[PDB]
RNA sequence: UAUGCCAGCUGGUGGAUUGCUCGGCUCAGGCGCUGAUGAAGGACGUGCCAAGCUGCGAUAAGCCAUGGGGAGCCGCACGGAGGCGAAGAACCAUGGAUUUCCGAAUGAGAAUCUCUAACAAUUGCUUCGCGCAAUGAGGAACCCCGAGAACUGAAACAUCUCAGUAUCGGGAGGAACAGAAAACGCAAUGUGAUGUCGUUAGUAACCGCGAGUGAACGCGAUACAGCCCAAACCGAAGCCCUCACGGGCAAUGUGGUGUCAGGGCUACCUCUCAUCAGCCGACCGUCUCGACGAAGUCUCUUGGAACAGAGCGUGAUACAGGGUGACAACCCCGUACUCGAGACCAGUACGACGUGCGGUAGUGCCAGAGUAGCGGGGGUUGGAUAUCCCUCGCGAAUAACGCAGGCAUCGACUGCGAAGGCUAAACACAACCUGAGACCGAUAGUGAACAAGUAGUGUGAACGAACGCUGCAAAGUACCCUCAGAAGGGAGGCGAAAUAGAGCAUGAAAUCAGUUGGCGAUCGAGCGACAGGGCAUACAAGGUCCCUCGACGAAUGACCGACGCGCGAGCGUCCAGUAAGACUCACGGGAAGCCGAUGUUCUGUCGUACGUUUUGAAAAACGAGCCAGGGAGUGUGUCUGCAUGGCAAGUCUAACCGGAGUAUCCGGGGAGGCACAGGGAAACCGACAUGGCCGCAGGGCUUGCCCGAGGGCCGCCGUCUUCAAG
RNA sequence: CUGUGUACCAGGAGGGGAACAACCCAGAGAUAGGUUAAGGUCCCCAAGUGUGGAUUAAGUGUAAUCCUCUGAAGGUGGUCU
RNA sequence: GGCGCCCAAAAUGAUCGGGACUCAAAUCCACCACCGAGACCUGUCCGUACCACUCAUACUGGUAAUCGAGUAGAUUGGCGCUCUAAUUGGAUGGAAGUAGGGGUGAAAACUCCUAUGGACCGAUUAGUGACGAAAAUCCUGGCCAUAGUAGCAGCGAUAGU
RNA sequence: UGGAGCUUUACUGCAGGCUGUCGCUGAG
RNA sequence: CGAAGAGUGCAAGAGCAAAAGAUAGCUUGACAGUGUUCUUCCCAACGAGGAACGCUGACGCGAAAGCGUGGUCUAGCGAAC
């Protein structure tokens, strides 16, 4: 039983989105998102520097960290950023929360979920 | 509603036959009374091992490898810049109380530095060097023969 | 040691009763026992204090404060007021302020002084909390934040509740925790608030 | 229909329940010694009438003074009589008077009395005389010094554990104890008296190496403060009593000097401002107590009463709390603001008097002995070779010396001077004062809201209950009748109410009397559940129910008739999946104890309680007479999951500090903990920010093909063991 | 008494078995209509005093299972085929 | 070969459950029709699980031949009690409590009416617990049957009228 | 893997007695 | 003549014939290190002990393949301090 309004608003929006529009990545991290705390990702940059590619949205089912470097310009979508991951990010790219890009796009195109 | 919200009624509250919830013998002894013999299963086996030597004759270096002075170069603006130049002992924390401060080869080391602390393994040199970096001991590192 | 005072001993078994500590032949000290003692009784021992991080504290400070510039949110939460624009600011001249009527006639101004109209009607509780000193309760109304010192003006105002901007808590900004308190800053007040 | 069953009604009994709180319980702040100048405690007295309580002491619920206070008073305790008070009483603060006997109990003795001047007894001084003094005993716990169990844990038990606990003996204070290094030993170019708090840490150490036990240094805080002798060199330069005279002490040393920044002496330099002795003497703050203190008692209605409803109005640096005939900021106390007093802080801080700091050179002048240390035996401790202590025995040096730095010896190095002494503050407790409360609310909460340590039990040590509530106002029932009657009853009076009339608010159940409904003297026992009948029913809070016919019509499903089989009972085919078919609805008619429902009873079906023990319970296994009330997963510390939330290579502060709205809260504090690297007994050494293949989700595409976090299978890397390898 | 495999009782209602933990039917939400199961159809008690035929005269018998329901060795010109 | 008969004795009153039964109401061989569960079939509803829609675990629609018994135990939603806070209500035009009665809920329980009572009482949300009794030869208090019953006689002191 | 009283060449200890030795403890 | 009735240390069951038995000769593998697997303990966790099977070292015998990690296999065993 979530506590956080927000973090239920937004479990709410991406349900919303995976169903109207052609989302699946959506309710596939709303899925998650559903499922227990400890279950949530809690990602740091050399992964998604690892694993991402320009041109293709990382999806974080989680909070990012910000323990070692990212050099690629890309755009990470995340529950939440700790205050350094979210300055290391748009240093080289760009970080949104998961109700923007549900905003940008709501179909998940090109989108790569990271954990 | 908790467990324990709902027990009023049960009578047992989950202990089973009302014969079970008495004194220490429904746990088999006291503590850790039966550790070598009923209870004995899953328990360090009984022993005596080794040895301790004084305390205050003990050394704690401090270590850090590579791969954290690497990851943080430039973020390390306030530590030299030259054809970077870092002395770990002004990086490591907890460097104060502890004996010497070591340089550990863990990771990758993708730019030229010029580390200086008490102490490198040989991975940490073979890496500092293979990107055309160098190792300095400081005095106290002169404690190597 | 409430029941334990006695030397009562139980007979066990002999005289067609049951094995219960007696003195005197009244029974004594076990918890089933009229002037027995209380088997788990609330105790001196126990810790009634709750352990709040620093940082989800002062979270709590901000939202609350964060909660004050919503006129929705403020009428949801019960207050009586006419206007749009909250929390309501006022000139710093407002901390000069003496006479209590001085500040009814402003709120008034103000059209703010209808949740004092709210507040001025006390409640008797139903229980013994009367016994005890707790006859009363009545609804809370505006939240005064100066900088300089509590008005002591405005504070015996139905309702009303004074604070300063460098101390005012989560408790001043949101009574018992419902959010969106109907508040009224002074100007160099609303500035200090800024950096809490 | 007697005896009787079930339910209700009226009235009892009972005292649950609801409401109320003069008492508790807990926390916080403050404050803190009494006694031979006879305490604390106890006994016995003491009032106009006086048994209990409280007070007081032959001056006896009191006497005197100063201040406050004020028209009233004579305690709890609401009676009667009488008295006191403007000669200012009562009452309160402070100070004083009186203060029987026993009691440390002290002239001797004694169950609170007696017998013939009394510090008894032990001491110090001593005018050697009890002349001057001291001790004694009490106190809620706290504190210091000694003596010191067992149940228990180890699933037995002896070491160990419980535990240096319970308990015992001695003793101090308002706090105790400790304390200015023969320290520490993050070993150092370092710290710098002592408690205490947080941490270091369940670490080191102990231990049938089992169960268990368990520090320190340091660090962060609180508070901070350092000094005095013995001796050397001086040698009566001195001290005590007394007004004095005079006496006593003191060469076995009073007094000066001095005290590890060693000192002394000799010779110089310079200087005072250290210290020590003594004088003066607070601010502020905290606790308590006290003075002052704004604004409605307006209208209408209801009411026994307005603090209610409705209307009009007002204060607020005061909307805490209480009282008042019901919900009160504005009726009364008080509360905010402001002010005063006492106590504590504290004879402290500051100030001031006197004194004199310190430094050079020479000088083997001085510097605490059954000690340091060793051995025999014990105890204790984390103290392990390396804790602290007791006992028996042995036993050193002299600063050019000695001790310590966790086995012993020797050297080096570093630290420090034991065997003499004092010392504020920060810390414990809770008698006492005040405050407070998500504590209890009269079988609770103290044993105790009452007569409470009361009544009462025991030879004694000791043990030990129960009892709260009339009313707004006693208006607490006049008069009358009855009666043996200050009884009780009837009638009457008061009041909103006497079904408020004395354990007198409310008034449950068990249960009792009377009475109503149902059953009832030919009939059968887990007392019922479900269904259906009888009889019973004021209203209200439920309004449905019955009968014709008709519509719909699941599963199921015909009679009759016709035809054809069977020895026969009977069957088959068609009629026909038709008529019929539970429920529901519509039309028409009807019921008002009528339908539901409730009480009781009758009929039918099922049925030998409930809880427990048990393979098996109606059990001839266990428990309870009945009812009400009471009656069992709670706390701390540590560990390990889990859900939620903050922050994230970090995260959290602890003690404590500042502020403030003063236990909350805002800010500060990162000491330290856990995480960020491991392996090894140790020495010591010290890692994949990805190299390969599968592939879930998800993404992409030109729809089977790519990308594929997480995951899976491997590689390789650190280390231990290793001739390698494994 | 002590094994083993299995289904049941325990912890399993409801229908039957006179009653009856574990034998038979049966595994069961409430309510309703219907049709069966085991077991029954002379009465008690719902359904046959059913049909064709045989045997028995002992009241044999009207008793699946069973601690529970006995009936044996030995015999029988009782009677039927 | 079928049925039967002898063999064949037990203690309070005989038995196939009983009555009773003889071309049977017995036994055996065939057959015919019926009775009889909560099983099986059928209508409606409930719960649960899963699906579709959805923020929803709120509605709505759908699926269950392959869901519906349960001791010990595990898991989850909910009822009620005390006091605290916030929000918000009721009461002398009669609160709580109690008695009798009506309505709702599977239920814990909620609610109304009448009488009594005569002053306090709730709801929602978040908390707080000395939070629920049919049982312990459980405790304390009160009360009934026992029962108008036993005793009020017995002793070397029969005591009276 | 209850209690107590009692027993003994049960296990383990503790008083008590005997005996040596050191101190008290000295001269030839 | 004779597949095995002998022998193979010891219970019992099992194994063995150009041998696992007998005789002769030679030899010390009854060796050191470290594992895998099974067993102990079916299924299914549990120690000591055991066995089979590897890798490394050093050896013996043999022409060599190979055999030898004790006696053909299943008993002959013991924690911490
Ligand atoms: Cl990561
Ligand atoms: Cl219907
Ligand atoms: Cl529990
Ligand atoms: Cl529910
Ligand atoms: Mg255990
Ligand atoms: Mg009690
Ligand atoms: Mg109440
Ligand atoms: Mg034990
Ligand atoms: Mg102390
Ligand atoms: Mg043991
Ligand atoms: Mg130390
Ligand atoms: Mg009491
Ligand atoms: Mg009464
Ligand atoms: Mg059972
Ligand atoms: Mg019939
Ligand atoms: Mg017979
Ligand atoms: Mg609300
Ligand atoms: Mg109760
Ligand atoms: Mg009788
Ligand atoms: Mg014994
Ligand atoms: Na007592
Ligand atoms: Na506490
Ligand atoms: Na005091
Ligand atoms: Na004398
Ligand atoms: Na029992
Ligand atoms: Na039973
Ligand atoms: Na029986
Ligand atoms: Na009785
Ligand atoms: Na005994
Ligand atoms: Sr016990
Ligand atoms: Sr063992
Ligand atoms: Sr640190
Ligand atoms: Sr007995
Ligand atoms: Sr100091
Ligand atoms: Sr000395
Ligand atoms: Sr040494
Ligand atoms: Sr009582
Ligand atoms: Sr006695
Ligand atoms: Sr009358
Ligand atoms: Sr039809
Ligand atoms: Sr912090
Ligand atoms: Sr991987
Ligand atoms: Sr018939
Ligand atoms: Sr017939
Ligand atoms: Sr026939
Ligand atoms: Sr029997
Ligand atoms: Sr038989
Ligand atoms: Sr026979
Ligand atoms: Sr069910
Ligand atoms: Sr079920
Ligand atoms: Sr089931
Ligand atoms: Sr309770
Ligand atoms: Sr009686
Ligand atoms: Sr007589
Ligand atoms: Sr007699
Ligand atoms: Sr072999």
């Amino acid at each position: 039983s979530k506590t956080n309004p927000r973090l239920s608003s937004l479990i709410a929006d991406l349900k919303s989105a995976a169903r109207s529009s052609g989302g699946a990545v959506w309710g596939d991290v709303a899925e998650r998102l559903e499922k227990p705390r400890r279950t949530h990702a809690e990602v740091n940059l050399g992964r998604i520097e690892r694993y991402a590619q320009e041109d293709e949205t990382v999806v974080v089912p989680g909070k990012v960290l910000g323990s070692g470097v990212l050099q690629k310009d890309v755009t990470v979508a995340a529950v939440d950023f700790s205050g350094t991951a979210e300055t290391k990010i748009d240093q080289v790219g760009e970080a949104v929360s998961l109700e923007q890009a549900i905003e940008n796009n709501p179909e998940g195109s090109h989108v790569r979920v990271i954990r | 509603t908790s467990k324990k919200k709902r027990q009023r009624g049960s009578r047992t509250h989950g202990g089973g036959s009302h014969k079970n919830r008495r004194g220490a013998g429904h746990r088999g002894g006291r503590g850790d009374a039966g550790r070598d013999k009923h209870e004995f299963h899953n328990h360090e086996p009984l022993g005596k091992s080794g040895f301790k030597r004084p305390q205050k004759v003990q050394e704690e270096a401090a270590t850090i490898d590579v791969r954290e002075i690497d990851e943080n170069v430039t973020l390390l603006a306030a530590d030299d810049v030259a054809e970077f130049r870092v002395d770990v002992r002004d990086v490591v924390e907890e460097a104060d109380d502890a004996d010497y401060v070591k340089v550990l080869g863990a990771g990758q080391v993708r730019h030229e530095l010029t580390l200086i602390a008490d102490d490198f393994s040989e991975g940490a040199r073979e890496k500092v060097e293979g990107a055309g970096g160098s190792v300095e001991l400081t005095d106290l590192g002169e404690e190597r023969q | 040691y409430a029941g334990l005072r006695t030397p009562a001993e139980s007979f066990g078994s002999g005289r067609g009763q049951a094995h219960v500590p007696k003195l005197d032949g009244r029974a004594r000290r076990v918890p089933q026992a009229v002037k027995g003692r209380s088997a788990h009784p609330p105790k001196t021992e126990k810790d009634r204090s709750l352990d709040l991080n620093d940082k989800e504290r002062q979270l709590a400070v901000r939202s609350a404060l964060a909660a004050t510039a919503d006129a929705d949110l403020v009428a949801d939460r019960g207050h009586e007021f006419d206007r749009d624009e909250v929390p309501v600011v006022v000139s710093d001249d407002f901390e000069d302020l003496v006479k209590t009527q001085e500040v009814v006639s402003l709120l008034e101004a103000l059209d703010v002084h209808a949740d004092i109209d709210r507040a001025d009607e006390t409640k008797i509780k139903a229980g013994q909390g009367s016994a005890r000193g707790r006859k009363y309760r009545r609804p809370a109304s505006i939240l005064f934040v100066t900088s300089d010192e509590p008005s002591t003006a405005a504070r015996n105002l139905a309702g009303a509740d004074v604070a300063t901007a460098s101390e005012v808590n989560t408790e001043d900004l949101a009574p018992g925790g419902a959010p969106g308190r109907l508040t009224v800053f002074t100007e160099s007040a609303l500035a200090e608030v800024a950096e809490r």
